[PDB]
C-alpha cells in the first residue's frame, strides 16, 4: 500500500484552472499520437508562502522508459527551468503531475526522483477516465513511514482548494457561454437547463445532508449543536424571503420587457420566412 | 468526432504549404478556430499585464479556408504597439521554445501572433499592420489576434478579434460590415481607418474536452451562486449596438431595394438583398435566444429561491 | 455612532485643545464626528428627515441639511434631498442588487454551516457518506 | 505646486510612480503638467502673462 | 551642436502635433507634409525624424500607456 | 389648445384651476402600446398575404 | 484693473494675480482691493463680494466702463453661486434661494429661467407654489426609445418590402 | 469575548449554583455581547433550578430564551426587575424576532411592540443593535420603515424540530419537483429537435426522389 493511513495534510495547496488545462491537453495529444491513453508526466510551478502553496502554472517533462522504469530527463527539466526563468521569476517549482487512476508502483519511482531535485515536491494525479460528478484531481505529499522496520515513502492526500482570480473566472464563464453554442448546434436550452439542473442538484444534496443531520440529532448525535442548528433553523425561517409590491413590480417589468423582445424576435423570424415564401412564390407562377 | 481536430497530419500540412492556395485569393482565409487552452492562456497573460500591451506567438495549423490555433505562448519583448515587428527581438527565444515544445509532443508550428489592447478595443494600428504585413511577406499564412482583457471583464463577453492584412496596393471589394467599436477619440479615428484597411476572420472556435473540463469546474463553484444576477446583458451597450447595426443593415437593404425596382433584370441585386435580409434575421434571432435563455434561468432560480415554501 | 462623551479624551490628546492650533470649526473633532455620523447614517438610513437626522447628530436640522448637502456635492455621500417633505434619500439598492446580495449571503451562510458541521462533527461527515452510499 | 492636482486627487489608484509632475515655461511660471494640458487644449496663452508658454522643463 | 539638437526636437514637436489627427501615415506618407512645413526652415532630416518617431522614450519612469507614435502625445 | 393640436408644446390643459401642466409620458408604455399595434398590423398583413397566395395559387380571378 | 475685470468676465477659473502680479501688482492698495474681488470670485462669496462693491464703490464702479459691467458681473456670480448650490435638494422653495442670494424673488425666477433655457439646469419651475422642480433623470433609460425606433422603422420596412414583392 | 464569558459561566455552573447562579445569570443578562441563551438553558444546573424553590430568575431566563419584550411587560410581577442593560438586550431580542419574520418593519410597529414613545430613542436602540453586529439592514424614514437585510437567529424549545423537519421536507419536495420539470423540459426539447430532424430528412428524401425522377 502506497497510501498513508491516518495522516492529515500539513500544507495548503491552491490549484488554478490553467494547471488542469495543461494536464488535459497533455493527455489528449499523447492519446492521439499513440492510440491508447498513454500516461503523461509534467511539472508544477507557482508561488509558495510558508505552508501556503499556490500552483499557478504547469508544464511538461521529457521522460523515457528504461528497464521498465520511467526516467525523467531532469536535464531537460533543468534546461526548461532556466527557460521559464527568462519569462517569469516569481514562479518556483512545486511538484510534478501525471494521469491515471490510483497510484501505481511507477509513480513512487517518479516521485522519488523529483524528491531528489527539490526539498519537498507535490504529487498530483488526474483521472481522465472518470465517471463520477466529482473532480478527478487529487494532491498527495511525501511522507516517510516505518513499514516492517524499513522506511517506505507513502502518499498522503491533501485537502487542496480551487483558487482563481477575477480574470480567469470571467474568462471561463464566457468559455462556457461560447460552448453554449457551436457549429454543430445540437441544443442550447438543453445545456442551459442541465446547468441549472446541476446547480439545483448540488443545493438539494446540501439540503438532504442538513435534513439527515437534523433527523440524526432528533434520534441521537448531539442533542443541540448550538450555533449550527440555530443558524439552520434561522435560514429555514428565511426560506419564505417575503417580496414587496416593488420587487414583484420590477420582476414583472423585466419579464414583460424581455418577452416583448422575444415577440420582436419571433416577428423577425416570421417575416423572414414570409420573405422566403414570397420569393419562392414569385418564381412558382408569377413573372417579372 | 469532437477530438478529430486534435489529430496532426504533418504530410497534409506540408502538402498545403507546398500548394499555397492563399496566393490565388487575398480573401482565402475566412475562419479562425481557437482552442480553449490558447484563448485562456492569452486572456490570463493580458490581464496580468493590466494596462500594458503584451504579446505572444500562436501555434497551430491550416485547414481549407480555416486557420486553427491550438496553443499560444508569451514572448519576452518590449515595445508591443510602438515597435514594428517587435516579436523579432524574441527570435532566439521562439526557436528554443518551439524546439523544447517539440521534445514534449507539441507538433504544431507557428500560425500567428497575438497581442493585447487593454481598454481600447480589438483592431490593427499602423504598427500592427506593418508587423502583420511583414508576417504575411515571409510567413504568408499568419493570423494576427487582438484581445481587450479590460473590455472582456467590463462587458462580461470575450473581446477578441482575428485579422489578416491586404498586400500593398490591393483594394478590398464592396463588402465590409465593420462592427463599430467604442475606441477612444483618436484611437477610433485610426480604427475606422484600419477597419477600412484589413479584413476580420469569422471567429468559429470548437467545443472540445478542454472546454468540457473548464465549463464544468467553474460553473460548479464559481457559480455556487449561479445567480450572478442573471442578466449581464443589462448593459445597454452590446445588445443595443447589435440592434443599431441591425437597423442600419436593414435600412441599407431597403435603400438598395428601392433603387433596384427601376432596373428590370438585375438578379445579383435580388440575391444580395435576400442574403442581407437573411443575415440580419439570423443575427436578431440569436440575440433573441440569448435573451430568452437568460430570462428562463432567471425565472426558474428566482421563483425557486423566493417562493419555494 | 459617535456620541458626545468621547470628545473629551480625544480633544485633550489632540493638542491640549485641537490638533493644529485649536480648530474652532465647531471643533475638527465634532466636524469629523458629524461627518462620521453621516457616513454611519449612509450605511443604514435609506432616507432621513431633517428633524430626526439633526437630533441624531445633536445639531439643528438646518445644520444637518447643509452638511449633508455639502457631502453630496463633494461625492463623499451619495443621495439626494427633497426640501418640501424635508427628507434626504441617502441610498437604496433598487431591487436587483439587494436581492442578489441577500441570495449570496444566504448561500454563504449555508456553506459556512456545512463547513462547520463537517469540521466540528467529522462523525456527521461519516454519517453523510454512509447515507449517500446507501441511497 | 506639488501634492497632486484636481484631476488626480490621491497619490495612488493607477499612478505608476505618480506620472503627474510640475511643468515650467519660458516665462518662468510653474503649474501642474495636467493642469496646463487641459488649459492648452482650449486656450494657449499662459493665463499669467501674454507669452505663448513654451516648454522649458519637466518636474522641479 | 545646440542648433542641431534644436532641429532634432523641433521636428519632433512638429511631427507629434501635425500627424496627431490629420490624414494617414501608414509608412512614409504624411511625413512629406512635415518636411514641406519645415522646407523654408531647415533640411527635412528624413533619417533623423525616422528613428526619432520610434525613439519617443523621453519618459524613463513610463510604466503607463507607451508612446504609440503621436496617439499617446498631444 | 391650437398649439397642442399642432404639437411642439407637449402639454395638457387643466381648465378647472386654469393651470397648464406639461406632459411627460413614460417611454416604455408608449413603446409597448405601439409594439402591440405593430404586431397586430403585422398579423393582419400576414393574413392578407396568405389569402393573396391562396387566391393566386388556385387561379381565382374575375373573367 | 481692466485686465482683472476682463479675466473675471470670461468666467476664467484661474487666478490672474498669481505670479506676474506677484506682490507689487497683487498687494498695491487699490489693486489689492481688486485682489479681494477675484478672491471672492474664486470662493463664490456673493455676500462678501457685494459688501466690497458697496464699500469701495469710489474705486470699484468709479470707471464708467466697469459700472456698465457690474450688472453683468453680478449676474454671473449669482448664477455661479446658484448653479453650485442647487446640485442637491430637488424641489426647493424659491424664497429659500432668494434669502441665500440676498436678492428679490423675481430676480431669482428670472435667473432660474435663464439658466434652464441655457440647458444648465435639468428641470422646470412651479410658479404657482414658488417651487423649483429639477429632473433627477434616475430612470436610466433612453435605450427603450432606440429599441422602439428600431422596431417601428424595420417593421414598416418589412411591410413595405412585402407589399412591393407581392 | 461573549462566547468565552458564556463558556466560563457554563463551567462555573457545573459546580457552584443556587443564588450565586441566579446572580450570575442576571450578570449575563446585563453583560453586553451574549445574544444566544440556548447553551445556558441546557446545563443540568438550570434544570436543578426547575425543582428548586427559586423560580423568578428561571422564568426570567426562560423568557429571554423564548419570550419577547411584550411577554416581559405582562410578567412584571413574576420576574425580577431588570436593569437598563437587561431591558435593552431583551428589546434587541424582540427586534430580532420581529425582523426574522418580516424583512421590512414600519416605525408604527416598532413604537407599538416595544413600548417606544419617543422615536428618537427608537433610532438610538436600532443603531445600537446594528453596531453590535445583531441586525444588518437599512432604515427608511420617509416611509417610516426599517428594512433589515440580515439578522441573527434565536433558540428552539425542541417543539419546533417538527416544524424544521416539515420545512426541510417541503424544500426537498420543491427541489425534486423543479428537477422533474427540468427533465420534462429535456424531453420536450429533445422531441422538438427530433421533429426538426424528421422534417429535414423528409425534405432531403423528397429532393432525392425528385432527382431520381428526372
Ligand atoms: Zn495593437
Ligand atoms: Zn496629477
Ligand atoms: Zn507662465
Amino acid at each position: 500500500s502506497v497510501m498513508a493511513c491516518g495522516v492529515t495534510g500539513s500544507v495548503s495547496v491552491a490549484l488554478h484552472p490553467l494547471v488542469i488545462l495543461n494536464i488535459s491537453d497533455h493527455w489528449i495529444r499523447m492519446r492521439s499520437q499513440e492510440g491508447r491513453p498513454v500516461q503523461v508526466i509534467g511539472a508544477l510551478i507557482g508561488k509558495q508562502e510558508g505552508r501556503n502553496i499556490e500552483v499557478m502554472n504547469s508544464f511538461e517533462l521529457l521522460s523515457h522508459t528504461v528497464e521498465e522504469k520511467i526516467i525523467i530527463d531532469k536535464e531537460y527539466y533543468y534546461t526548461k527551468e532556466e527557460q521559464f526563468k527568462q519569462v517569469f521569476k516569481e514562479l518556483e517549482f512545486l511538484g510534478w503531475y501525471t494521469t491515471g487512476g490510483p497510484p501505481d508502483p511507477s509513480d513512487i519511482h517518479v516521485h522519488k526522483q523529483v524528491c531528489e531535485i527539490i526539498e519537498s515536491p507535490l504529487f498530483l494525479k488526474l483521472n481522465p477516465m472518470t465517471k463520477h460528478t466529482d473532480l478527478p484531481v487529487s494532491v498527495f505529499e511525501s511522507v516517510i513511514d516505518i513499514i516492517n522496520g524499513e522506511a517506505t515513502m507513502l502518499f498522503a492526500e491533501l485537502t487542496y482548494t480551487l483558487a482563481t482570480e477575477e480574470a480567469e473566472r470571467i474568462g471561463v464563464d464566457h468559455v462556457a457561454r461560447m460552448t453554449a453554442t457551436g457549429s454543430g448546434e445540437n441544443s442550447t436550452v438543453a445545456e442551459h437547463l442541465i446547468a441549472q439542473h446541476s446547480a439545483i442538484k448540488m443545493l438539494h444534496s446540501r439540503v438532504k445532508l442538513i435534513l439527515e443531520y437534523v433527523k440524526a440529532s432528533e434520534a441521537g448525535e448531539v442533542p443541540f449543536n448550538h450555533e449550527i442548528l440555530r443558524e439552520a433553523y434561522a435560514l429555514c425561517h428565511c426560506l419564505p424571503v417575503l417580496s414587496t409590491d416593488k420587487f414583484k413590480t420590477d420582476f414583472y417589468d423585466q419579464c414583460n420587457d424581455v418577452g416583448l423582445m422575444a415577440y420582436l424576435g419571433t416577428i423577425t423570424k416570421t417575416c423572414n420566412t414570409m420573405n422566403q415564401f414570397v420569393n419562392k412564390f414569385n418564381v412558382l407562377y408569377d413573372r417579372q | 468526432s469532437i477530438d478529430e481536430i486534435y489529430k496532426y497530419d504533418k504530410k497534409q500540412q506540408q502538402e498545403i504549404l507546398a500548394a499555397k492556395p492563399w496566393t490565388k485569393d487575398h480573401h482565402y482565409f475566412k475562419y479562425c478556430k481557437i482552442s480553449a487552452l490558447a484563448l485562456l492562456k492569452m486572456v490570463m497573460h493580458a490581464r496580468s499585464g493590466g494596462n500594458l500591451e503584451v504579446m505572444g506567438l500562436m501555434l497551430g495549423k491550416v485547414d481549407g479556408e480555416t486557420m486553427i490555433i491550438m496553443d499560444s505562448f508569451a514572448l519576452p519583448v518590449e515595445g508591443t504597439e510602438t515597435r514594428v515587428n517587435a516579436q523579432a527581438a524574441a527570435y532566439e527565444y521562439m526557436a528554443a521554445y518551439i524546439e523544447n515544445a517539440k521534445q514534449v509532443g507539441r507538433l504544431e508550428n507557428a500560425i500567428g501572433w497575438y497581442h493585447s489592447h487593454p481598454g481600447y478595443g480589438c483592431w490593427l494600428s499602423g504598427i500592427d499592420v506593418s508587423t502583420q504585413m511583414l508576417n504575411q511577406q515571409f510567413q504568408e499564412p499568419f493570423v494576427a489576434v487582438v484581445i481587450d482583457p479590460t473590455r472582456t471583464i467590463s462587458a462580461g463577453k470575450v473581446n477578441l478579434g482575428a485579422f489578416r492584412t491586404y498586400p500593398k496596393g490591393y483594394k478590398p471589394p464592396d463588402e465590409g460590415p465593420s462592427e463599430y467599436q467604442t475606441i477612444p477619440l483618436n484611437k477610433i479615428e485610426d480604427f475606422g481607418v484600419h477597419c477600412k484597411q484589413y479584413y476580420a476572420l469569422e471567429v468559429s472556435y470548437f467545443k472540445s474536452s478542454l472546454d468540457r473540463k473548464l465549463l464544468e469546474l467553474l460553473w460548479n463553484k464559481y457559480w455556487v451562486n449561479t445567480l450572478s444576477s442573471s442578466s449581464l446583458l443589462t448593459n445597454a451597450d452590446y445588445t443595443t449596438g447589435q440592434v443599431f447595426d441591425l437597423s442600419e443593415k436593414l435600412e441599407q437593404s431597403e435603400a438598395q431595394l428601392g433603387r433596384g425596382s427601376f432596373m428590370l433584370g438585375l438578379e445579383t441585386h435580388d440575391r444580395k438583398s435576400e442574403d442581407k435580409l437573411a443575415k440580419a434575421t439570423r443575427d436578431s434571432c440569436k440575440t433573441t435566444i440569448e435573451a430568452i435563455h437568460g430570462l428562463m434561468s432567471q425565472v426558474i432560480k428566482d421563483k425557486l429561491f423566493n417562493q419555494i415554501n | 455612532i459617535i456620541r458626545g462623551n468621547q470628545l473629551q479624551e480625544f480633544a485633550a490628546m489632540l493638542m491640549p485643545h485641537q490638533k493644529a492650533t485649536t480648530a474652532d470649526g465647531s471643533s475638527i473633532l465634532d466636524r469629523a464626528v458629524i461627518e462620521h455620523n453621516l457616513l454611519s447614517a449612509s450605511k443604514l438610513y435609506n432616507n432621513i428627515t431633517f428633524e430626526e437626522l439633526g437630533a441624531l447628530l445633536e445639531i439643528p436640522a438646518a445644520k444637518a441639511e447643509k452638511i449633508a448637502s455639502q457631502m453630496i456635492t463633494e461625492g463623499r455621500m451619495n443621495g439626494f434631498i427633497d426640501q418640501i417633505d424635508g427628507i434626504v434619500h441617502f441610498e437604496t439598492r433598487e431591487a436587483l442588487p439587494t436581492w442578489d446580495k441577500q441570495i449570496q449571503s444566504l448561500c454563504f451562510q449555508v456553506n459556512n454551516l456545512l463547513e462547520k458541521i463537517s469540521q466540528t462533527a467529522p462523525e456527521w461527515t461519516a454519517q453523510a457518506m454512509e447515507a449517500q452510499m446507501a441511497q | 505646486i506639488m501634492d497632486l492636482c484636481i484631476e488626480c486627487q490621491a497619490n495612488q489608484a493607477s499612478a505608476t510612480s505618480e506620472e503627474c509632475t510640475v511643468a515650467w515655461g519660458v516665462c518662468n511660471h510653474a503649474f501642474h503638467f495636467h493642469c496646463i494640458s487641459r488649459w492648452l487644449k482650449t486656450r494657449q496663452v499662459c493665463p499669467l502673462d501674454n507669452r505663448e508658454w513654451e516648454f522649458q522643463k519637466y518636474g522641479h | 551642436q545646440k542648433v542641431d539638437d534644436d532641429r532634432k526636437h523641433e521636428i519632433e514637436a512638429a511631427i507629434v502635433r501635425i500627424m496627431k489627427s490629420r490624414k494617414k501615415m501608414q509608412h512614409n506618407v504624411l511625413v512629406a507634409e512635415v518636411t514641406q512645413q519645415l522646407k523654408a526652415r531647415f533640411l527635412p532630416s528624413p533619417v533623423v525624424i525616422k528613428k526619432r518617431i520610434e525613439g519617443l522614450i523621453e519618459r524613463e519612469y513610463l510604466a503607463r500607456t507607451p508612446e504609440d507614435r503621436k496617439v499617446y502625445t498631444y | 389648445t391650437q398649439l397642442i393640436l399642432e404639437g411642439l408644446i407637449s402639454a395638457r390643459v387643466d381648465s378647472h384651476s386654469k393651470i397648464l401642466y406639461a406632459r411627460d409620458v413614460d417611454q416604455r408604455s408608449t413603446t409597448f402600446e405601439k409594439s402591440l399595434l405593430m404586431g397586430k398590423e403585422f398579423q393582419r398583413r400576414a393574413k392578407a398575404m396568405m389569402l393573396r397566395a391562396a387566391v393566386l395559387r388556385n387561379q381565382i380571378h374575375v373573367k | 484693473k481692466y485686465l482683472v475685470l476682463a479675466n473675471m468676465l470670461m468666467k476664467s477659473g484661474i487666478n490672474p494675480f498669481d505670479s506676474q502680479e506677484a506682490k507689487p501688482y497683487k498687494n498695491d492698495p487699490e489693486i489689492l482691493a481688486m485682489t479681494n474681488l477675484v478672491s471672492a470670485y474664486q470662493n463664490n462669496d456673493i455676500t462678501e463680494f457685494e459688501k466690497i462693491l458697496k464699500t469701495n464703490h469710489s474705486n470699484i464702479m468709479d470707471d464708467p466702463f466697469i459700472r456698465e459691467h457690474i450688472e453683468e458681473l453680478l449676474r454671473n456670480i449669482r448664477t455661479q453661486v446658484l448653479i453650485k448650490l442647487i446640485k442637491p435638494y430637488t424641489r426647493i422653495h424659491i424664497p429659500f434661494i432668494s434669502k441665500e442670494l440676498n436678492i428679490d424673488v423675481a430676480d431669482v425666477e428670472s435667473l432660474l429661467v435663464q439658466c434652464i433655457l441655457d440647458n444648465t439646469i435639468h428641470g422646470r419651475i412651479d410658479q404657482v407654489n414658488q417651487l423649483l422642480e429639477l429632473d433627477h433623470q434616475k430612470r436610466g433609460g433612453a435605450r427603450y426609445t432606440a429599441l422602439d425606433k428600431w422596431t417601428n422603422q424595420l417593421n414598416s420596412l418589412n411591410q413595405a418590402v412585402v407589399s412591393k414583392l407581392a | 469575548p461573549s462566547s468565552n464569558l458564556l463558556e466560563q459561566f457554563i463551567l462555573l455552573a457545573k459546580g457552584t449554583s443556587g443564588s450565586a447562579l441566579t446572580a450570575l445569570i442576571s450578570q449575563v443578562l446585563e453583560a453586553p455581547g451574549v445574544y444566544v441563551f440556548g447553551e445556558l438553558l441546557e446545563l443540568a444546573n438550570v434544570q436543578e433550578l426547575a425543582e428548586g424553590a427559586n423560580a423568578a430568575y428561571l422564568q426570567l431566563l426562560n423568557l429571554f430564551a423564548y419570550g419577547t419584550y411584550p411577554d416581559y411587560i405582562a410578567n412584571k410581577e413574576s420576574l425580577p426587575e431588570l436593569s437598563t442593560a437587561q431591558q435593552n438586550k431583551l428589546k434587541h431580542l424582540t427586534i430580532v424576532s420581529l425582523a426574522s419574520r418580516m424583512k421590512c418593519i414600519p416605525y408604527s410597529v416598532l413604537l407599538k411592540d416595544l413600548e417606544m414613545r419617543n422615536l428618537r430613542e427608537l433610532e438610538d436602540l436600532i443603531i445600537e443593535a446594528v453596531y453590535t453586529d445583531i441586525i444588518q439592514g437599512k432604515l427608511d424614514q420617509r416611509n417610516q420603515l426599517l428594512e433589515v437585510d440580515f439578522c441573527i437567529g434565536r433558540d428552539i424549545r425542541k417543539k419546533d424540530i417538527n416544524n424544521i423537519v416539515k420545512t426541510l421536507h417541503e424544500w426537498c419536495d420543491g427541489c425534486e419537483a423543479v428537477l422533474l420539470g427540468i427533465e420534462q423540459q429535456v424531453l420536450r426539447a429533445n422531441q422538438y429537435k427530433e421533429n426538426h430532424n424528421r422534417t429535414q430528412q423528409q425534405v432531403e428524401a423528397e429532393v432525392t426522389n425528385i432527382k431520381k425522377t428526372l
